[PDB]
RNA sequence: CUUUAAAUCCUUUAACGAGGAUCCAUUGGAGGGCAAGUCUGGUGCCAGCAGCCGCGGUAAUUCCAGCUCCAAUAGCGUAUAUUAAAGUUGCUGCAGUUAAAAAGCUCGUAGUUGGAUCU
């Protein structure tokens, strides 16, 4: 599992990067 | 190792329920993902179809959880779309596979003219309705392939279908209500009355009543 | 359910409403198997034949289970006249 | 507002020459590469996100 | 007012279908009425049906055997040439396994497959599968 | 007034969805696997078997007796096996839906000057086709996308004049033989 | 509910006839008053004379100052304000010279920050501004 | 040589012609939509980018550059008109309670549509 992104996300849900994290956990 | 909760799961543990067509067949609810993965857990494959932050308003800030959405298939005639929210992504997504796995549907495939070799499309025009989206799937020709938006692609190609029509109303930018809309198409396959199906019902004994015997003395 | 050459293709062959000849779906959970214990003529014991009903939940729901039941096992001689 | 302030970011930053590097093919040959680089001999592949340009 | 009593007919039809009961009362009763239940009985898609003989306009109770999924009409009666009945029957008909469209037609009410073996057209009554 | 034709035709369709990986990886596999030298060469087949699929469809709406469906797909039929695309045992315009683009990227001249052994792999297959090695009967045939014909597949030779297939070496060993 | 008469194709064709008159696009393609409104006169591109160089402030929620030009026309004699992209591009317009316009890229919409500009300058003097930004060619003495 | 009035071009010989085979492939992009780097340096709500949402106020994945990557490729970008997408003109096939919307209400001509029935 990809905890990276998903911990990324966590951080930030609506942040800078959130749009980038949520495409890379779908899939 | 798994433990069955339920009569079903102790019968389908128990190498007394053949296939998944055996619970399909009598309606019965599938509540222990276990099985599934006793039946289909050598051809099933999942996709996250999306990851969705909610938020609650709260007093002191935004509460967020996280909602996935998670297609499971083998890419045999099965397929199944579980939704689950959860404080983390990562118990949201095994959730949300839980989920789906419960929720898999048988899928009826036909064919488009001549009946050459293994059916390949939708059997019929099917339509599937969820929130203002509307998602209509129509047989098509062989080698044709799914002409669809990806989220009823995915689905579609999950559930075993080589070939179809796809024609989508509504917001289905709501990428769950597309999701559920495709799902409950792809289920209406088997609930839609053609005339091959006409032939009267010859019923056979429920497992709940076939291996009675084997309930009461475990 | 049948190809050119004559082998039944489809995964299975869901039941029909004995109410509705309509099909159950098989996430239909409000629908029921109702086995009705036969007798014999003589004696009035169960003989172990049955006679079985499947109703779908459509017909559960809107209250006709019951005259469906009925209307079935009058069909079939378990229900008398009148 | 004020136009004074027009090539300043393009005029003030430092000019970085390019790398002298080898060409690239081209046609055929650059498809060739792609084609092994994607499908014939991929080692990292064990269940993780990886992307061509990864810098991590 | 009441135009197109058919389509009352095939409406009542689907209602009473949809609502799962064993007969429906058609009234007022017309030969096009009788022979589209013909041609719908034909294939068993409903079954037999009697007509009530009032002395102004017929009655039918229609019994029903489930396997109706939708019997439909199409107004107005577009006139429909044979090589013009693939595309109604496309839009129509929800396979080409089954389903039939009704074609009123000189050789008489029929649907599309035998209007295509007595190679003929006609108007489009409407359909049933 | 002029006695030029400008009967001129687009062989190729570009897809709706430029950026997606299922299509680029699949599009990719080909182009690798049969030594193409763009994504353009993939779409010319795509097209050409999206028209003979459309033909085979249109057919396939007639009666079965009709004469115009007879004939034409007759036609199309012995089109697609005279390539060998089609075999001759599926003579139903059914089996043209079954077909495939591999199917027709077979029967290329650089596919079969691959597989027939006259050359170690698809891209030395083509550059050998593309500098004058190769010919089909006794015609030195220099196109990559020359579709073989099944009668044509037995007669793939080594050109008579060419320096792998009957003599006179080449610029480059013949100038170092005059060098030592 | 619409009519469904054999013979009511008048009546059906008049309703759309009348009812496309409600559709913005249609009626601004088919009216003339947008063509007559519009400075480029139907044309993709166009000519005209730097005015004068003027810096638009960028809509409130961003901070920047726009470098646009004030335009003349040559075909009809508008006064256009014209966007020059990219960075110190600024520097290549010079006032009172021949500048090819193009439309923003929104059909005579303002795009993005710059309020109240539907142009962007694509040549000047005769040479574009992609090839001076990247130093390929040189104003022309 | 051939071609052609005559030529050119293509085809055909022959001679020379490739190892940074320097005989050098570009045009756009790399936050999402949408394939592809929260790598390095600079700038610091400036300059700029950005079709849209947005990025930039000192760790900028978005600007200016270097490296890398990827999309098509002898082609690629931009503007504009147009078609599909648009079931956002709806005949197929849209809507009208509250999102835009049923005339204040009746009569009423043209128009449109009109019940069963005749081997």
């Amino acid at each position: 599992f990809p905890y990276e992104v998903s911990d990324a996300l966590q951080d930030d849900p609506k942040g800078k990067y959130s749009k980038k994290l949520l495409n890379k956990l779908v899939g | 190792e798994w433990m069955p909760v339920t009569k079903l799961g102790r019968l389908v543990k128990d190498m007394k329920i053949k296939s998944l067509e055996e619970i399909y067949l009598f309606s019965l609810p599938i509540k222990e993902s276990e099985i599934i993965d006793f039946f289909l857990g050598a051809s099933l494959k999942d996709e996250v179809l999306k990851i969705m932050p909610v938020q609650k308003q709260t007093r002191a800030g935004q509460r967020t959880r996280f909602k996935a959405f998670v297609a499971i298939g083998d890419y045999n005639g099965h397929v199944g779309l579980g939704v689950k929210c959860s404080k983390e992504v990562a118990t949201a997504i095994r959730g949300a596979i839980i989920l789906a796995k419960l929720s898999i549907v048988p899928v009826r495939r036909g064919y488009w003219g001549n009946k050459i070799g293994k059916p390949h499309t939708v059997p019929c025009k099917v339509t599937g309705r969820c929130g203002s989206v509307l998602v209509r799937l129509i047989p098509a020709p062989r080698g044709t392939g799914i002409v669809s938006a990806p989220v009823p692609k995915k689905l579609l190609m999950m559930a075993g279908i080589d070939d179809c029509y796809t024609s989508a109303r509504g917001c289905t930018a709501t990428l769950g209500n597309f999701a559920k809309a495709t799902f409950d198409a792809i289920s209406k396959t088997y609930s839609y009355l053609t005339p091959d199906l006409w032939k009267e019902t010859v019923f056979t004994k429920s497992p709940y009543q076939e291996f009675t015997d084997h309930l009461v003395k475990t | 359910m049948q190809n050119d050459a004559g082998e039944f293709v489809d995964l299975y062959v869901p039941r029909k409403c004995s109410a509705s000849n309509r099909i159950i779906g098989a996430k239909d959970h409000a629908s029921i198997q109702m086995n009705v214990a036969e007798v014999d003529k003589v004696t009035g014991r169960f003989n172990g034949q049955f006679k079985t009903y499947a109703i779908c939940g459509a017909i559960r729901r809107m209250g006709e289970s019951d005259d469906s039941i009925l209307r079935l096992a009058k069909a079939d001689g378990i229900v008398s006249k009148n | 507002g004020s136009l004074a302030r027009a090539g300043k970011v393009r005029g003030q930053t430092p000019k970085v020459a390019k790398q002298e590097k080898k060409k690239k093919k081209t046609g055929r040959a650059k498809r060739r590469m792609q084609y092994n680089r994607r499908f014939v001999n991929v080692v990292p592949t064990f269940g993780k996100k990886k992307g061509p340009n990864a810098n991590s | 007012v009441r135009m197109n009593v058919l389509a009352d007919a095939l409406k009542s039809i689907n209602n009473a279908e949809k609502r799962g009961k064993r007969q429906v009362l058609i009234r007022p009763c017309s030969k096009v009425i009788v022979r589209f239940l013909t041609v719908m009985m034909k294939h068993g898609y409903i079954g037999e049906f009697e007509i009530i003989d009032d002395h102004r306009a017929g009655k039918i109770v229609v019994n029903l055997t489930g396997r109706l999924n939708k019997c439909g009409v199409i107004s107005p009666r577009f006139d429909v040439q044979l090589k013009d009945l693939e595309k109604w029957q496309n839009n129509l008909l929800p396979s080409r396994q089954f389903g039939f469209i009704v074609l009123t037609t000189s050789a008489g009410i029929m649907d599309h497959e035998e209007a295509r073996r007595k190679h003929t057209g006609g108007k489009i009554l409407g359909f049933f599968f | 007034p002029v006695a030029r034709s400008w009967v001129c035709r687009k062989t190729y369709v570009t897809p709706r969805r430029p950026f997606e990986k299922s299509r680029l990886d699949q599009e990719l596999k080909l182009i690798g696997e049969y030594g193409l030298r763009n994504k353009r060469e993939v779409w010319r087949v795509k097209f050409t078997l999206a028209k003979i699929r459309k033909a085979a469809r249109e057919l396939l709406t007639l009666d079965e007796k009709d004469p115009r469906r007879l004939f034409e797909g007759n036609a199309l039929l012995r089109r697609l096996v005279r390539i060998g695309v089609l075999d001759e045992g599926k003579m139903k315009l059914d089996y043209i839906l079954g077909l495939k683009i591999e199917d027709f990227l077979e029967r290329r001249l650089q596919t079969q000057v691959f597989k027939l052994g006259l050359a170690k792999s698809i891209h030395h297959a083509r550059v050998l086709i593309r500098q004058r090695h190769i010919r089909v009967r006794k015609q030195v045939v220099n196109i990559p996308s020359f579709i073989v014909r099944l009668d044509s597949q037995k007669h793939i030779d080594f050109s008579l004049r060419s320096p792998y297939g009957g003599g006179r070496p080449g610029r480059v060993k013949r100038k170092n033989a005059k060098k030592g | 509910g619409k009519c469904r008469g054999l013979r009511t194709a008048r009546k059906l064709r008049s309703h759309r006839r009348d009812q496309k008159w409600h559709d913005k696009q249609y009626k601004k393609a088919h009216l003339g008053t947008a063509l007559k409104a519009n400075p480029f006169g139907g044309a993709s591109h166009a000519k005209g004379i730097v005015l004068e160089k003027v810096g638009v402030e960028a809509k409130q929620p961003n901070s920047a100052i726009r470098k646009c030009v004030r335009v003349q026309l040559i075909k009809n004699g508008k006064k256009i304000t014209a966007f020059v992209p990219n960075d110190g591009c600024l520097n290549f317009i010079e006032e009172n010279d021949e500048v090819l316009v193009a439309g923003f890229g929104r059909k005579g919409h303002a795009v993005g920050d710059i309020p109240g500009v539907r142009f962007k300058v694509v040549k000047v003097a005769n040479v574009s501004l992609l090839a001076l930004y990247k130093g390929k060619k040189e104003r022309p003495r």
